[PDB]
């Protein structure tokens, strides 16, 4: 149920939204996955 | 939908060319939780105990014993819901303003909705992160005409019952002062059992450039940051020290742990930009749209963050 | 004006400390209690919270209530207030008192006398001795710890 | 002065009769209402509820407010309070309105259909010069030192 | 010179990283908050009347009526913008409250504005309240945020 996956079909503005939402979410735990803080 | 309407479409395939937040730099992976609510308030309940006075020798008979005391703690986080509204011009009309490079009316200004959107989001973003930030909403480079937000909104740069330390006009370029006024928050920074955790510090980019000199007749492979880091990993139990530089910031050092036991940002899961579903629409080509976001949700331990305000004359 | 502030905290509280973190109005009670001290509740009058209570008498329709006051109508000292039924806590005069009374806006072992107000006050008819210096809650809150043992002779 | 009343109720209503059921403080808006007319929202200084505001405007920090205020500064009627958010919603005085306003304690009796009406220094209507205010109904009173009424206000005069 | 869009061209890129302070431009057109159920009206623009106060002005009656900047007894609405192309000024009418940067005779917040022959806002009939100090865009450019909400002595 997100905008990142290519066989999402939004059925109403409701469903649009959570998908929104839910893109987001894994946009930002993907963002924490990938980013690697300079030590020292 | 997406065939009934065109704006879900547009929205949905250009959602992907809109940069992250820069605020997730500022929290670690666990300090963020996402709640579902677009306004209202969140409570939680916290129990504190105490000594009344010194404890009792028992010895013979008595009767009077010194009391324990406890108290209740009601700790409340608001919700804000904030909307914005931009002209661009109907789909159907974009044809008669496609150009030989670009599309739109230059002379007017107006945009493709694709286009408006992006921007109006890249923009709401900034805003949204420097709120994060500083804790307060303006547009003003001076920070006045601020937008009056309701109680329990604070951010890390504006959250009460902080460690607050002032360098002064005249020891403005003195790292040797800015340094000692630091160790002095440092000291009266209260972690107490959650301190084996990674400390965070963000500065501007004059203390970034300050910072980066070599420690002082000067020292060799020791710098200035070098010795702060040190002198943090002293009350971190020797755990990692992250150092920023941020823009929004301006003669601040903002330093804080990386717990969630601590500081927790619980944001609405509609923080972020959202497209609203009524589009205005005329007899011209010109159109409006509108953006919703939620603001609020950060919570903090008190004597947890140590500001350090440098003043400039 | 409140037992327990009305407006919610902002932040979490720090409880790493053990150090002066009972100079707070939400502290009920006594700071040395005996479990054989006489305990009565009354119909509040206002907000005698930790001050000094008196009998105020209605027309005769409704039973008694207690009001802050002193001088030669002090009746006892309240300690605590249930707000949901308006009910206070009250510890008889004839028995010894000793925790944080409200101060009029002082060293240890001044003598202090309730005033109209039934607020404390520096010296005549009631036996009370501040053991400690006035801490400052609010611009106008100031609280004492203080023992009272009965009343004096004139 | 809460747009709810801030004690509970202890009864359960009647809801039989269909008569002089609108007469409440708690009837918010307008008894006629266009859907095209023009709405704003500001930040509520003291409680404007069912007055006439005022642009306030403080030190410089903190944007500007509307208070309950009329005379020469009269800038429109404010129609409902959002409590949560202090959001006073408002109809600019170039706005026609309809609906149920406060009315001055003084001379309530004296309020009739058909007489002319001017906001005062707090936001409340009195009996009659620089707003066209008229009142469609006599005083009600819902407590002892509130009374509303009915008016419509039209814009400035001359 | 006074062209809503400069006819000059820029040398140099702008730096889109900041965001405060970058709608004090002449080029911003409209207002700053706008209703959807708000009145507009096209009008034959005589002259350059944009963001200036704007009255009716009739000829010899071959052309049709237009309006010219002009404010006082003769004021009919406020020009919010203008198409060059097509000599078209978009007029908000006086009846109908509006809120934006308009232009300052050449100032504090809560002071009371008029409109001047000139249709240029001037302190103290009562037309606009100032909602913040005059700006200044050129030697002879002063934009200030106005709310006009109509007409009272």
């Amino acid at each position: 149920a997100s905008l990142l996956d290519s066989n999402f079909v939004p059925i109403n503005f409701t469903e649009f939204v959570q998908a929104i939402s839910n893109t987001y979410k894994q946009r930002r735990i993907q963002f924490y996955e990938n980013l690697k803080r300079h030590k020292r | 939908l997406f065939d009934e309407n065109y704006y879900a479409k547009a929205v949905a395939n250009i959602i992907g060319e809109v940069k992250d937040p820069i605020m997730y730099k500022w929290f670690s992976p666990d300090q963020i939780e996402d709640v579902d609510l677009q306004m209202g308030y969140q409570k939680t309940v916290k129990w504190d105990a105490f000594l009344n006075a010194n404890p009792t020798t028992i010895a013979n008979e008595v009767n009077t014993i010194s009391t324990i005391g406890f108290s209740s703690e009601v700790v409340r986080l608001n919700y804000l819901k904030l909307q914005y509204k931009f002209r661009h011009l109907k789909q159907t009309s974009e044809k008669f303003y496609t150009s030989d490079s670009y599309i739109g009316d230059i002379n007017n200004n107006l945009l493709p909705f694709a286009q408006a959107y992006k921007l109006a989001s890249s923009e709401i973003i900034k805003l949204i992160n420097h709120f994060v930030l500083t804790g307060t909403v303006s547009i003003q480079k001076d920070g006045k005409n601020q937008k009056r937000l309701l109680p329990n909104m604070y951010g890390l740069l504006n959250m009460p019952e902080q460690i607050k330390e002032e360098v002064a006009s005249g020891d403005k370029d003195k790292m040797d002062k800015i340094f000692e006024k630091i160790e002095a928050g440092l000291s009266k920074l209260e972690l107490g059992d959650e301190f084996s955790t990674p400390m965070m510090v963000i500065v501007d980019p004059a203390t970034s450039l300050k910072l980066v000199k070599p420690y002082a007749a000067a020292s060799s492979c020791e710098k200035w940051e070098d010795v702060l880091i040190q002198t943090i990993k002293a009350i971190n139990n020797r755990e990692d020290v992250y150092i920023e530089t941020s823009n929004l910031l301006k003669h601040k050092i903002l330093i804080y742990p990386l717990n969630s036991e601590l500081i927790k940002f619980k944001p609405s899961k509609y923080m972020l930009p959202t497209p609203n579903e009524q589009v205005d629409k005329d007899s011209t080509d010109v159109a409006h749209s509108y953006i919703d976001f939620v603001l609020g949700g950060l919570l903090a331990t008190r004597k947890t963050i140590l500001q350090v305000n440098i003043k400039q004359s | 004006l409140m037992k327990n502030p009305q407006q919610d905290s902002g932040l979490l509280s720090n409880s790493i400390d053990f150090r002066d973190q009972n100079l707070i109005f939400s502290n009920s009670g006594g700071v040395c209690t005996s479990s054989k001290d006489k305990i009565e509740n009354y119909p509040a009058k206002g907000y005698p919270y930790k001050r000094g209570v008196k009998l105020s008498f209605g027309d005769g329709t409704t039973e008694l209530e207690v009001e802050a006051g002193g001088g030669d109508d002090l009746y006892g000292v309240c300690s605590d207030i249930d707000e949901f039924s308006g009910m206070a806590t009250v510890i008889p005069i004839t028995n010894n008192f000793t925790g944080y009374l409200t101060l009029k806006k002082v060293n240890p072992g001044d003598k202090l006398n309730f005033n109209q107000h039934g607020e404390l006050e520096k010296v005549k008819s009631v036996n009370a001795i501040a053991l400690s210096k006035a801490h400052k809650l609010t611009e106008d809150l100031f609280i004492v710890l203080a023992s009272v043992f009965g009343n004096r002779a004139i």
